[PDB]
């Protein structure tokens, strides 16, 4: 009966805070201080997760759940019947996390190297020629080195890993990896909802696709850029040409208005790692919401450490289940994309101290793609001309559009590279795409997705997708397309909550209660309730739209149709089949 | 999904 279920429910919360607080400080203790003793450590404590999810997992499954009146308590056993790989049997179990280990492993220690130069790092080395380097053939170094290196590398271990994962979801009750992936929004017409949102910022995009493409025309010269086919991947300043902010420089509407280069400002000003989180955690105080515990500033790794090497340098919050312990882990550099990166993870931090009372279990967000949006609302403000200004890092309709542009290339360029990723892996898990299709595939949707084309023809052996980090990590990727969306669902809602009036872009919420306020009661609902309604909470409606990011790009979008309209550009890549000579 | 959330991580 109901009795026997909330026994079951707070044994297993009292008994998973203790081995999850364990299972994190080794995962801690290990990624800030690689050792055979830390590594040790580790392996243990995966063991002891996989032994107690089996072991609660087992009982979790003994009851009938639609059997039950309270809905919080249906949620938490619904949720502790899927054993995820802890379901394997003991030797596949084992296998799957040396597979893990190892594509994380050749991932990470990958260098691109010159003959008798010096071996390159992804980060920052690589990032930086990709950011930085306006000359072709430098561009295509990096751009292929990176993919011969570290994605060939990891080909090796991905179909493996892909029937392993297939087989612990199997064992879940799911049909495939794929379908237990979308299961965590819990919305059974999410494909349908996805398409609809993406078919809706098309236009915006393919225009945006347009000029950049035209930019590109003009710098690269007429030979290496057709203006009716796919860009090059490795032209957009970023390594997965992901986002394109970083060639602002290149497709500036207006170099006649002139802006500070944030870097250059923020290195002479002294600008610290410390600095720019103590700065965020300043923007959410000001909001009224919650101040890091003093605890966060002591065992935080905010930048490298000297005393010795061997530490994972990717950025990450951490929660440690404890309701007092949260860490943010990031090799920070000193610049503007490090400075809006650094708010996003406080935002994960901000959203860890607000569930923080509620069961383990339900320390979540609403779904995972809400997670990623507080962080992304708060730095849209910061990101304001007004802001940062105020920040001593700038100093006007013609600076509107060059603004609106550089968040285009931030926001708007993403949309498309977050859709792709796991629209390819929900058909390699489904069966649709097989290991001799991998490679193709991906630059099928690569072209109709983004428009982009490979520099270089693909040849057998190649795994491109193995090149980004949430391939062969295994985090699902679909939470950011999610992510970017109801970002501007939740700027367009605090904005007129803080009673701002005008265009939405220009809305800068620092120091709003009322919008603080808003943020507050939706995070403290964590996984407890079903996500529409953290959702109506923050936006008065139930769904995602696309109106709101399609209101704050308006004025962007009617100028890029004029201009497009008026240079003679097709919208598109008609010629779809052109890649460079 | 009964593992502990991974510790999150940008796009
Ligand atoms: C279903 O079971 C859940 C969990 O046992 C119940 O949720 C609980 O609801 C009460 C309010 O009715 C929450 O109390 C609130 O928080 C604190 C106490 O921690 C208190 O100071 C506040 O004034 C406020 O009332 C309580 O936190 C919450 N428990 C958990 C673990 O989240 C729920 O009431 C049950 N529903 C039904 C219909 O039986
Ligand atoms: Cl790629
Ligand atoms: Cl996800
Ligand atoms: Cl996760």
């Amino acid at each position: 009966d109901e009795a026997e279920a909330s026994k079951f429910v707070e044994e297993y919360d009292r008994t998973s805070q203790v081995v999850w607080n364990e299972y994190a400080e080794a995962n801690w203790n290990y990624n800030t201080n690689i050792t055979t003793e830390t590594s040790k450590i580790l392996l243990q404590k995966n063991m002891q997760i996989a032994n107690h999810t089996l072991k609660y997992g087992t009982q979790a499954r003994k009851f009938d759940v639609n059997q039950l009146q309270n809905t919080t308590i249906k949620r938490i056993i619904k949720k502790v019947q899927d054993l995820e790989r802890a379901a394997l049997p003991a030797q596949e179990l084992e296998e799957y996390n040396k597979i893990l280990l190892d594509m994380e492993t050749t991932y990470s220690v990958a260098t691109v190297c010159h003959p008798n130069g010096s071996c390159l790092q992804l980060e920052p080395d690589l990032t930086n020629v990709m950011a930085t380097s306006r000359k072709y053939e430098d561009l295509l170094w990096a751009w292929e080195g990176w993919r011969d290196k570290a994605g060939r590398a990891i080909l090796q271990f991905y179909p493996k890993y892909v029937e392993l994962i297939n087989q612990a979801a199997r064992l879940n009750g799911y049909v495939d990896a794929g379908d237990s992936w979308r299961s965590m929004y819990e919305t059974p017409s999410l494909e349908q909802d996805l398409e609809r949102l993406f078919q809706e910022l098309q236009p915006l995009y393919l225009n945006l696709h347009a000029y950049v493409r035209r930019a590109l025309h003009r710098h690269y010269g007429a030979q290496h850029i057709n203006l009716e086919g796919p860009i090059p991947a490795h032209l957009l300043g970023n390594m997965w040409a992901q986002t394109w902010s970083n060639i602002y420089d290149l497709v500036v509407p207006f170099p006649s208005a002139p802006s500070m280069d944030t870097t250059e400002a923020m290195l002479k000003q002294g600008w610290t790692p410390r600095r720019m989180f103590k700065e965020a955690d300043d923007f959410f105080t000001s909001l009224g919401l919650l101040p890091v515990p003093p605890e966060f500033w002591n065992k935080s790794m905010l930048e490298k450490p000297t005393d010795g090497r061997e530490v994972v340098c990717h950025a990450s919050a951490w929660d440690f289940y404890n309701g007092k312990d949260f860490r943010i882990k990031q090799c920070t550099t000193v610049n503007l994309e490090d400075l809006v990166v650094a708010h996003h993870e406080m935002g994960h931090i901000q959203y860890f101290m607000q569930y923080k009372d509620l069961p383990v279990a339900l320390r979540e967000g609403a779904n995972p793609g809400f997670h990623e949006a507080i962080g992304d609302v708060l730095a849209l403000s910061v990101s304001t001309p007004k802001h940062l200004h105020s920040l001593n890092l700038l100093s006007s309709d013609e600076h509107d559009i060059n603004f609106l542009m550089k968040m285009a290339l931030d926001k708007i360029a993403f949309i498309p590279f977050s859709y792709l990723v796991d629209q390819w892996r929900w058909r390699v898990f489904d069966g649709s795409i097989t290991k001799e299709n991998y490679n193709q595939e991906w630059w099928s949707l690569r072209l109709k997705y983004q428009g982009l084309c490979p520099p270089v023809p693909r040849t057998q052996g190649d795994f491109d997708p193995g090149a980004k980090f949430h391939i062969p990590s295994s985090v699902p990727y679909i939470r950011y397309f999610v992510s970017f969306i109801i970002q501007f669902q939740f700027h367009e809602a605090l904005c007129q909550a803080a009673g701002h009036t005008g265009p939405l872009h220009k809305c800068d919420i620092y120091q709003s209660k009322e919008a603080g306020q808003r943020l507050a009661t939706a995070m403290k609902l964590g996984f407890s309730r079903p996500w529409p309604e953290a959702m109506q909470l923050i936006t008065g409606q139930p769904n995602m739209s696309a109106s709101a990011m399609l209101s704050y790009f308006k004025p962007l979008l009617d100028w890029l149709r004029t201009e497009n309209e008026l240079h003679g550009e097709k919208l598109g890549w008609p010629q779809y089949n052109w890649t460079p000579n | 999904q009964g593992l502990p959330p991974r510790p999150k991580i940008p796009p």
